[PDB]
RNA sequence: UAGCUCAUGUAAAGGUAACGCAGAGAACUGAAACAUCUAAGUACCUGCAGGAAGAGAAAGUAAAAACGAUUUCGUAAGUAG
RNA sequence: AGUAGGGCUGGACACGCGAAAUCCAGUUUGAAUCCGGGAGGACCAUCUCCCAACCCUAAAUACUCCUUAGUGACCGAUAG
RNA sequence: GUUCGAGCCCGUUAAUGGGUGAGAGCGUGCCUUUUGUAGAAUGAACCGGCGAGUUACGUUAUGAUGCGAGGUUAAGUUGAAGAGACGGAGCCGUAGGGAAACCGAGUCUGAAUAGGGCGACUUAGUAUCAUGAUGUAGACCCGAAACCUAGUGACCUAUCC
RNA sequence: UAGCGGAGAAAUUCCAAACGAACUGGGAGAUAGCUGGUUCUCUCCGAAAUAGCUUUAGGGCUAGCGUCGAAAUGUAAGUGU
RNA sequence: GUUCGGCAGUCAGACUGCGAGUGCUAAGAUCCGUAGUCGAAAGGGAAACAGCCCAGACCAACAGCUAAGGUCCCAAAAUAU
RNA sequence: UCAAUGGUAGGAGAGCGUUCUUAACCGCAAUGAAGGUAUACCGUGAGGAGUGCUGGAGCGUUAAGAAGUGAGAAUGCCGGUAUGAGUAGCGCAAGAUAAGUGAGAAUCUUAUCCACCGUAAGACUAAGGUUUCCAGGGGAAGGCUCGUCCGCCCUGGGUUA
RNA sequence: AACUGUUUAUCAAAAACACAGCUCUCUGCUAAACCGCAAGGUGAUGUAUAGGGGGUGACGCCUGCCCGGUGCUGGAAGGU
RNA sequence: UAGCGAAAUUCCUUGUCGGGUAAGUUCCGACCCGCACGAAAGGCGUAAUGAUUUGGGCACUGUCUCAACGAGAGACUCGGUGAAAUUUUAGUACCUGUGAAGAUGCAGGUUACCCGCGACAGGACGGAAAGACCCCAUGGAGCUUUACUGUAGUUUGAUAU
RNA sequence: UACUACCCUUGACUUAUGGUUACUCUAACCCGCUGGCAUAAUCGGCCAGGGAGACAGUGUCUGACGGACAGUUUGACUGGGGCGGUCGCCUCCUAAAGAGUAACGGAGGCGCUCAAAGGUUGGCUCAGAUUGGUUGGAAAUCAAUCGUAGAGUGUAAAGGUAAAAGCCAGCUUGACUGCGAGAGCUACAACUCGAGCAGGUAGGAAACUAGGACUUAGUGAUCCGGUGGUACCGCAUGGAAG
């Protein structure tokens, strides 16, 4: 509430629209292979496992 | 029940991790004549948020 | 009525460092419109017709020309 | 034929704790006022039902092998919008 | 089969007519029908799925005037 | 009213006792509001009883504990409305940059690999509890004139028969 | 003849010791930048009454002004002279 | 002192000088800057006094010394020089 | 030892007291629980017990948890009691004496006079009232005072087409 | 102010209202107008001397000017 | 335009003059400078009619010069009966000052045996009335309109009938 | 330019026909029309005629007016309130010798121009005073003398202003792109600049300068809809829509 003024966010301009085929991967650090050796075949079931 | 977070203040902002928030610039949009050379050299790119303002963060905004 | 609420909105004449400071290289030294003082070497005049340095060190005053100066003195 | 008469069948009219469904349906509010919105299709009112009701068997979802009517709860998550 | 649809006016669907899906109304027009038809958020092709426009469907759920069996870090006569 | 105290009377949670009190010094009740009320600013007859900052769910902060890049079971099931045990579905952290395509310890911006921007550099949280604040709930209460719906009403009175 | 109404030789007159919008129940503990009220004991620290904006001026939102905790102490900044 | 984190309230004050403005260089008048004071700070002084001056109270105490200001009586100290 | 301790809105910390707590710990209680009352103790405070007395059933400890949890004050509320104040009023009209009645008579009953109304303040009759009528008995309240009287109260009858 | 009437009971009785009167306008009938969603009904078993609305308020005299604007009515050339 | 004009209309101003009146802003009659008369929002007249409004006079006259008298009811004395509003409690004086800028309660000073009783009103900013005047509320109602949005209703055209 | 004409502009008429205006009919519909039926019965229904008539009315959209009736609107200051005025931004005083600034205090304004008044290079110095000279004036012009700006600086005021920011010529389109260290100003939003670098430029021989004007008024938040580009997404899939 800026006392009846508009707001900061109010202020704002509408900015980039939003990818509904947006996906990703669930990047993981090689600090966990660090942990695993070798866990062959290095994969979801190694991950999840 | 749950907080309700105001998803056109989402489309407002956009916040950093360990640091804050990414604000688009004032003026931009509607006329260009008026502000000047400079002003259209450097205004299209804008900088950060205030600190001891925009405290009033809480909760309006959260965790988007 | 008066016809003088009309308004003026003041604001900052004068000086920043004045004295000798290791004053940023691109910093403001003076605020002019108008100059009363007169630039010199690592010291430029602005847009805004101020004074703002170019290279740090000791921004002394002079007294050149029979006028009033800056320059900036380095170390 | 209308119409009239007789006979037979509580049928069925009616009373209803609460839940339901369906129709009819606001305002106050709040939005710092307010005409958009909200409140909520909620307050009320009427009808139709039972022990529950609706509910339901893809003229479905999804997007790759992807399952296979519904229903309730948790999740997704205030996520997409 | 006046059925889908199409026009207009609505409404619901998160959906405030919007790119608007999709469904249901009034009103108007009106198919194809197995080589079919529909959906895949305007829409045109390929693919996926389904077969409406006929009817019924327990169960898991909602709430107690009620019937007791009762339970209380309920309450003690301005309380309950 | 104190404080001192003439004087009097009495003897105690046994105590440098109490009940007084003349006299004498100095002394503008209490509440809300205000800049300032002693008030001729309010308000209070008195006495007793009742009588007002919660919890539901969520977020944030701070601690407490537990384990730790691993913490975490929700709903549910079991069971005494037990506990425990089951139940990993999911959720948090564990890199971000940019609207996005995407790229990635770099990323975007920009002809730039120039600079700048955010970034590991910039070093642990998770879960529960508890406390404060938060937000939806009448949400610290007491408070109108109001608005609409449903219903009642012509014996007062006005009209009419 | 009943309230979004009625009646009315009409004033805004009345509609049951009574009306510019009746009375009763529900919405709904309507709402109220305005009034009042707030209850056990201590210690420590300790205000403002201003700027800027505002359908804002008897109110909010920052900033100045307190408090506590934490991270170091811009390697002293602070504060004097 | 900075930084970070919670948690606040304060918006409207006066008054005394001092320097301004407006006003009849009227005002216990307004409106600034500037210091104090109160507010939110007792006691003493000026007859009572929120604002002036002095002096900042943890408490006991039948201690003294002192600030301003007083020393003919109330009412204490000097019929002081 | 030194330094600090005015303090409102403000913020931080800590503690008291109430009640329920199955918890335990562990007692009291008729030789007297609780509660009340006086009390000339203690505790920085809130607060705590000792004794005397009422009183005749539950209460206290500790420690911790949980709270409809700490009472003046609002036209706060409810209930009681003031106050004014023995003052206003005693509700639009005149009775009077003697005798009875009783226990107690102004106010009840009788006698005897007076008086008033009398297009009514008569009688009779709608609505209404719903037994108030009458008889007998009584006087807790009511009667605006008294009161044997009563539309008051108990009992019993009383309305016929 | 004609009058009588009526008028705020819980203030005000009047110059206020009303009233005959006078004026204009609307309505040819399943009226107009009105009430009700409609139905139904009033208007009124009424038919323009009637019904509805507006003004003014007996009687006497008189009601002057201006169609620019507004509204109303009527007309249609064109614009929309 | 007619017609009326200090109008229920002129504050213009006690307009002017004359009459009523000794004394005459009001009253009447004319004048008519008509801020701002005025024609169906009728204008000017108009007997009778008025709980009209004024201005004058007659009549009668305790209204008043200037009062006084008696009759009844309260009052008041007592017996019976017996409330209301009301409020921090208060054994509540005066002056002059002071002060949220007007004292009972404060400073200085004055007078005052203690307690009543009958009448009275200056205070106690007396009560009773959270001002009905003014102002404010992003307060609400009601009303008005060529505010804006609408709604019904009215009237086109399309189109199934 | 005769045979077959694939034929074309204006008319005409057979046919397809269509909105098409007017009239007629009547089976639709209607008739608070007639008369009859039960009904004894004026409402209704039916019959049998008459009248009207494809109109009316009804549905759904559309246009008209529309206080008949609702729902909301109607600022802020203020020396009570109201009226008036004012509400933005720049300049000077008030400002108290940093800044900071109070009032419905003073003074002004601006709500622009300029492809050249902008950049650059290269030159020049003003206003005014006095003299003297035909038209003659106070100045037109001229020449001379004096002349630190007593002018000008596109536009008010302020500051600044001669190595000129003043004045005139040539080049001239840097009033470039991408930036931007570093700063200042301070609730935020904003705002004031800006070293230097790159990409090339533009003058200027080169050096050097150049991201508007002597600096300061000349300007407004987000939305929403345009304009163009767009390696972006493009809802299974491609495209398209968006």
């Amino acid at each position: 509430f800026e006392g009846g003024q508009t707001e900061l966010f109010r202020r704002m301009p509408k900015r980039g629209f939003l990818n509904v085929n947006r996906k990703e991967y669930a990047i993981v650090n090689l600090e966990t292979l660090n942990r695993l050796e070798d866990g062959a075949t290095v994969s979801a079931e190694t991950l999840v496992a | 029940p749950k907080q309700k977070t105001h998803r056109a203040s989402a489309k407002r902002f956009k916040r950093t991790g360990n640091g804050g928030l990414k604000r688009f610039r004032a003026y931009t949009s509607h006329r260009f004549h008026g502000k000047s050379v400079k002003q259209r050299r450097q205004l299209r790119k804008a900088s950060m948020v205030s600190k001891g303002d925009f405290k009033r963060i809480r909760r309006m905004v959260a965790t988007m | 009525s008066t016809s003088n609420g009309r308004d003026s909105q003041a604001k900052r004449l004068g000086a920043k460092a004045s004295d000798g400071e290791l004053v940023s290289g691109g910093s403001i030294l003076f605020r002019q419109r108008g100059t009363h003082i007169h630039p010199g070497t690592n010291v430029g005049r602005g847009g805004d017709d101020t004074l703002f340095a170019k290279i740090e060190g000791t921004v002394k005053f002079e007294m050149k020309r029979g006028k009033k100066h800056v320059s900036v003195y380095p170390v």
